[PDB]
């Protein structure tokens, strides 16, 4: 519904604490 | 050519149109020196400067040759 652009933080040592950024008014 | 990136929901990935199709892989410190992770950004550059400054990063130039490395063997 709303849906933003692109915005990522991918932290070496870990896979399963993936840190993402989409959209968050 | 090809190319990954972190950027949207999961990790992205896209082909580079111009001349700058290079993949690079940029990684710093992000709480794995004070208590998370190393960063990673994925992205596509043409002129993949140093890392010298204070970080790390793989210039490569092959269809989506920027994976990561402690995510990719789930």
């Amino acid at each position: 519904e709303e849906r933003g652009w692109k915005h990522w933080v991918y932290y070496t040592c870990c896979p399963d604490t993936p840190y993402l950024d989409i959209t968050e008014e | 050519i090809v190319c990954h990136t972190t950027a949207t929901s999961p990790i992205s990935a896209v082909t580079c149109p111009p001349g700058e199709n290079l993949c690079y892989r940029k990684m710093w410190c992000d709480a794995f020196c004070s208590s998370r992770g190393k960063v990673v950004e994925l992205g596509c550059a043409a002129t993949c400067p140093s890392k010298k400054p204070y970080e790390e990063v793989t210039c490569c130039s092959t269809d989506k040759c920027n994976p990561h490395p402690k995510q990719r063997p789930g």
